[PDB]
RNA sequence: GAAAUUGAAACCUGGCGCAAUAGAUAUAGUACCGCAAGGGAAAGAUGAAAAAUUAUAACCAAGCAUAAUAUAGCAAGGACUAACCCCUAUACCUUCUGCAUAAUGAAUUAACUAGAAAUAACUUUGCAAGGAGAGCCAAAGCUAAGACCCCCGAAACCAGACGA
RNA sequence: CCGAGCCUGGUGAUAGCUGGUUGUCCAAGAUAGAAUCUUAGUUCAACUUUAAAUUUGCCCACAGAACCCUCUAAAUCCCCUU
RNA sequence: AGCAGUACAUGCUAAGACUUCACCAGUCAAAGCGAACUAUCCAAU
């Protein structure tokens, strides 16, 4: 009889050879997701496809950002085989109200608070 | 083809995502004069502010919620504090 | 072929006066506070609050002679324990308001 | 503080009330269903 | 059920519902239960009680007998010293 | 009568992929940024909030307006000049 | 348009094919390397920002 | 039996009863019949509002 | 499925009826079929003048003729300088589980050929503690309107005739 | 084609089960259960439509739900936060 | 299992619930009064 399954917390225990090999810091926890389907939901279970709905992820290769929360990780563990989940990176920092308007999510997982579309210099 | 490389240099995987290629104006008036802005980069601008202020949202409620529950710590430890000695102990203590 | 039997009421739900808790065949889980027994061993709210399950040392009757023979065969040290269920009233019997001023 | 008055005043300017421009109050009549 | 009568051409009531329902005029139907006389001795007083009483019918049941009977079944009576007259009306029903 | 089928190393290789992007997923979804403690009620406000716009529009349907101006107006279908 | 320039533009299109070995080139040079040496000048990449 | 600027009367409605419900009370306007109809039951209070002004 | 009781109007010469597969079966109860009772069709089209007939132009279904055919395949589609060659495409319907290359149906054209309720409820008016042009309903109701229920296809049984 | 003629009428007889059921567009829209001389059908259920009223629905933290020997795991019920 | 034992307040009344489930039917029950105080129709009356 298939069910849901229920991981054991193990899996999500982060080692220290897997801290080097992504770049983390369990010191300093990421705060926000960067949350994409690549998978489909057709053939899979409708729990699953309930929570892929719930998390505003009916859209393949569309990047939803949501609070690295244990309630919204346990979500994402019952769906973690349909979706790519990366930290959402600030390296300017949150946008201001100027800001706004200018912003651009780069594929790195960075949130760029001006995009220019020019070329830099040198 | 080309999507891996593009990656690596931190591009769309996609040429046809976001950069010059696609958000710039396709064309402008011969005299110089800017043309509207087109519909796709007006969808996208609008995507992208939406995009952003749930990102400020999310992040504000998660600091908020933080600080709320540090509050809710620090006066725990006060209200142990209050009810120390309200009255000193007299029977069988000199 | 088949009956619905059991908890009624889980553990935390409130009910009230009177509302079944739990439907048995034989007893599974017995009644603490506030808690009635029917002719079939139904166990219902006797006040409005609460329903907590808990586990209790078991005494029986003393005139249970089947219970009571279990209790003396024990080795001393030994202490029977059933689950009980038990409802916390929730509100108070009454207040005393103003009704006059003579 | 014109309100019949005011629907008597736009009759002036419309055309002639007359068989060929009657119409139903919307929403009193259900369209029928034809099983074709 | 008689929709057009063949003199008349009108809906029929059904009989058999005016025997053993009570309508009151705000929609709810009265009836009593199934067995009420027969084989008292086998009963509880707690069972004979419960079958004594005058129960309503659901929601699906009286659409039902709504239909079966026709207006005149409906309407409003103001019988002298009648034993249902408070129940005809309902009191604080919020919906 | 079900003939054989047999993976290629194509299928293999992307196989691979997938697992190496779940992968990844276990590693971020390990650091939690607050702990369910401290999440608890940090919501709770624009949650509710949330069910009040929902509740608000569900009870202001009502039917719409009606102007006479629109009844009036279906006179033109006979304008003509004059 | 590549397959337009093939017929119409060859001179363009061996460019581009010159063009296109040169790069491959560079990249066969960077994997013998250990990224010690510098990068081939058409490898360089444009930024934008 | 509503005459006159029935959109008056729907303000002059919605100012009294938004008090007493502590919301704007949702109503339709049929410039047509002359009726303003008004979600809720408020006949009592609209009874005796209408008699104040003189209606 | 009553009755007591109640108690109205009514001026032939008209039609949001058919117009040759319709409307009568009807040009006719004829032709024709049957021993008999009985069953029972089909169809016509000029013009003011035919004592104007070389006058009344033609153009339109299927079927043919003008004008057979050229590798390859549900006959097309994408197209193409180019009809074909290239590429793509397992007729349709019904039913069998939601599966027809296996079972059903269809030569083709034309005509004919099949959803008929208004109690409640809803909607839109009217009036409103009343509504309705007696009767009925009414603790916002009541009056009026709108909108819902197909076609073909047994054996049998009964009555009265006809027939050795 | 007489195991009981033929004709007319009763008669558009009944049942049973097939088949057929004619313009367009938009919105919603696929469930798999119980009783019955009932399983080729039906009516209460399951799902489903429209309108209306109101307030929570889904996901789900801990705690909690039996002894009798549990194959005893995979799971369930309940359930704030989110 | 289509019963038996053995009581005779298996009296009356009434909040709130359960239920094979859909219906019918079936089940539990505080307080109170009084005690104790330990299938349908049909057929007979
Ligand atoms: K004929
Ligand atoms: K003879
Ligand atoms: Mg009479
Ligand atoms: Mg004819
Ligand atoms: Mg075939
Ligand atoms: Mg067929
Ligand atoms: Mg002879
Ligand atoms: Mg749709
Ligand atoms: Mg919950
Ligand atoms: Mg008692």
């Amino acid at each position: 009889k298939f069910t849901r399954s229920r991981i054991p917390e193990k899996v999500f225990q982060a080692s220290p050879e897997d801290h080097e090999k992504y770049g983390g810091d369990p010191q300093n926890p990421h705060k926000l997701h960067i949350v994409t389907r690549i998978k489909s939901t057709r053939r899979r279970p409708y729990w699953e496809k309930d929570i892929i709905k719930m998390l505003g992820l009916e859209k393949a290769h569309t990047p939803q950002v949501h609070k690295n929360i244990p309630s919204v990780n346990a979500k994402l563990k019952v769906v973690k085989h349909l979706i790519r989940i990366k930290p959402l990176k600030l390296p300017q920092g949150l946008p201001a109200e100027e800001n706004m308007s200018n912003t651009c999510l780069k594929s790195t997982g960075e949130l760029v608070v001006q995009w220019h579309l020019k070329p830099v210099e040198q | 083809a080309g999507g891996q490389w593009r990656l690596q240099q931190g591009l769309a995987a996609n040429p046809s995502g976001y950069g010059p290629l696609t958000e710039l104006p396709d064309w402008s008036y011969a005299d110089g004069r800017p043309a509207p802005p087109m519909k796709g980069q007006l969808r996208r601008k609008a995507e992208r502010e939406t995009f952003a202020r749930r990102v400020v949202l999310l992040s504000q409620e998660m600091d908020a919620g933080l600080q709320a529950w540090q509050l809710r710590q620090q006066k725990l430890q006060e209200e142990q504090r209050k009810q120390e000695n309200a009255l000193k102990p007299k029977g069988a203590s000199l | 072929s088949g009956r619905r039997q059991g908890i009624k009421k889980m553990e935390g739900h409130y009910v009230h006066a009177g509302n079944i808790i739990a439907t048995q065949r034989h007893f599974r889980w017995h009644p603490g506070a506030h808690v009635g027994v029917g002719k079939n061993k139904c166990l219902y709210a006797l006040e409005e609050g609460i329903v907590r399950y808990t586990k209790e040392v078991y005494v029986p009757h003393p005139r249970n002679t089947e219970a009571v023979d279990l209790i003396t065969r024990l080795p001393k040290g030994a202490v029977l324990y059933k689950t009980f269920v038990h409802v916390v009233p929730a509100k108070p019997e009454g207040t005393f308001k103003l009704v006059a001023m003579l | 503080q014109g309100g019949g008055a005011r629907a008597l005043d736009l009759l002036r300017g419309l055309p002639r009330v007359s068989l060929a421009n009657l119409k139903p109050n919307p929403g009193s009549k259900k369209p029928e269903r034809r099983p074709r | 059920l008689t929709y057009f009568s063949a003199r008349k051409g009108k809906r029929k009531t059904v009989k058999a519902v005016i025997d053993r329902f009570l309508r009151l005029h705000c929609g709810l139907w009265v009836r009593r239960k199934a067995g009420y006389k027969k084989k008292l001795w086998k009963k509880t007083p707690a069972r004979k009680k419960r079958l004594r009483e005058f129960v309503f019918c659901n929601k699906t049941q009286s659409k039902l007998l709504d239909k079966m009977t026709t207006s005149f079944w409906k309407r409003r009576n103001w019988y002298v010293d009648d034993p249902y007259q408070k129940y005809h009306d309902r009191t604080n029903l919020k919906v | 009568h079900r003939r054989p089928r047999f993976v290629s190393l194509r299928a293999k290789q992307n196989m691979i992929r997938r697992l190496e992007i779940e992968a990844e997923n276990h590693y971020w979804l390990s650091m939690p940024y607050m702990t369910r403690e401290q999440e608890r009620g940090h919501a709770a406000v624009r949650r509710r909030e949330a069910f009040e716009a929902i509740k608000a529009a569900a009870t202001s349907k009502f039917p719409p307006h009606r102007f006479i101006a629109d009844q009036l107006d279906h006179l033109n279908v006979t304008k003509k000049w004059s | 348009v590549l397959a337009d320039l093939a017929i119409y533009e060859p001179k363009t299109f061996k460019s581009l094919a010159a063009l296109a070995s040169r790069r491959r080139h560079e990249g066969f040079a960077a994997a013998l390397g250990d990224g010690k040496e510098p990068e081939g000048i058409f490898s360089r990449v444009v930024q934008y920002h | 039996k509503v005459e006159g600027d029935i959109w008056a009367l729907q303000k002059d409605v919605e100012d009294f009863l938004s008090p007493l419900l502590g919301k704007t009370p949702v109503t339709q306007v049929n410039e047509v019949t002359g009726t303003l109809r008004i979600k809720g039951y408020f006949d009592q209070e609209l009874k005796a509002w209408l008699l104040e002004k003189g209606f």
